[PDB]
């Protein structure tokens, strides 16, 4: 009697071991098919401008003609730039037609001491003036070239957003790309399908036998009717067992169909890659253009007051060497007329 | 890169 029971359990232990075994086989396959081919539909996504692209754009409309101002705050550093060249210029031709001068007077006749120490400080101060401002050039030259580089982008960014999400490339597919897209996602879908119902059905087949261990053990208690018994719960079981087979049989045509539109799918793959490859490349000198932007406001910044503070003292040295200069050449009038 | 330019000290 206990022995009967025992050799039905161990019957129902091998044919479930059976199903979880044709089970595990199958999804191998499956599994290896889905990661060797590695498979979608958000395609609308690039047609969307980015959250955090948007947040910049806000970031300059906030200020009005921020890219303007800049931009012309840009073309008055130019401006101070040619400014103090052109001065430095102007006290370097004064020092050169002095020196030119006392070459010649001291030729005429065989001074003033304090004049000639004056002389000697503002050419040290100039060619100071001169290493700090040629040192700047090629950072204020820099700093056009990186605005010119990326004021196009700037625009674009302050413009209105339809023209951002215009710049952005969008997908164009024939109609037959767009089947090949349906079909394989039509696919895919059964294959998702199958695998539910698959989870499903070993389930409740695993339910069956387990609400059959709850009746015909645990609670009630038969006698020779265990033959019968059986025989009715292991009806069920194959009722079950008929449905899994058709859905284990059903995966190879579904193997099959998927592969296939998987070759088709190849061009659309390559299209769509590079799709995805021009889209976050225009996206990144978009986004790259408002980092300079950032940079460029601090830069411009501080150039126009390290210009400003450098066109006064220059400004300053000019009125130093005309002076000083003018008072050489007087001495000179005075001195080689009485002779 | 545009980051690292700096001006000279005066």
């Amino acid at each position: 009697a206990h022995e009967a029971s025992s050799l039905y359990s161990e019957e129902k232990a091998k044919l479930l071991r059976e199903m979880m075994a044709k089970i595990e086989d199958k999804n191998e396959v499956l599994d290896q098919f889905m990661d060797s081919m590695q498979l979608v539909d958000n395609l609308d996504a690039y047609s969307h401008i980015p959250p955090q692209l948007m947040e910049k754009c806000a970031a300059l409309s906030v200020r009005p003609d921020t890219v303007r101002n800049l931009v012309q705050s840009m073309q008055v550093l130019s401006g101070v730039f040619t400014d103090v060249e052109a001065s430095l210029k102007d006290i370097r031709d004064l020092l050169e037609e002095d020196e030119l001068l006392e070459q010649k007077f001291q030729e005429a006749v065989g001074i003033s001491i304090t004049s000639k120490a004056e002389l000697a400080e503002v050419r040290r101060e100039w060619a100071k003036y001169m290493e700090v401002h040629e040192k700047a050039s090629f950072t204020n030259s820099e700093l056009h070239r990186a605005m010119n580089l990326h004021v196009g982008n700037l625009r674009l960014l302050s413009g209105p957003l339809d023209q951002v999400r215009a710049a952005l490339p969008t997908p164009a597919l024939s109609p037959e790309d767009k089947a090949v897209l349906q079909n394989l996602k039509r696919i895919l879908a059964k294959v998702q399908e199958m695998r539910d119902q698959r989870v499903s059905l070993e389930q409740q087949l695993r339910e069956l036998i387990q609400k059959d261990d709850i009746t015909a053990s645990l609670v009630t208690t038969d006698h020779s009717e265990m033959k019968k018994l059986f025989e009715e719960q292991l009806k069920k079981y194959d009722q079950l067992k008929v449905y899994l087979e058709q859905n284990l049989a059903a995966q190879d045509r579904v193997l099959c169909a998927l592969t296939e539109a998987n070759v088709q799918y190849a061009a659309v793959r390559r299209v769509l890659s590079d799709l995805d490859q021009k889209w976050n490349s225009t996206l990144q000198t978009l986004v790259a253009s408002y980092e300079a932007y950032e940079d460029l406001m601090k830069k411009s910044q501080e150039g126009r007051d390290f210009y400003a503070d450098l066109e006064s003292k220059v400004a300053a040295l000019l009125e130093r060497t005309q002076s000083t200069c003018q008072a050489r050449e007087a001495a000179r009038q005075q001195l080689l007329d009485r002779e | 890169n545009i980051k690292s330019l700096s001006f000279p000290k005066l």
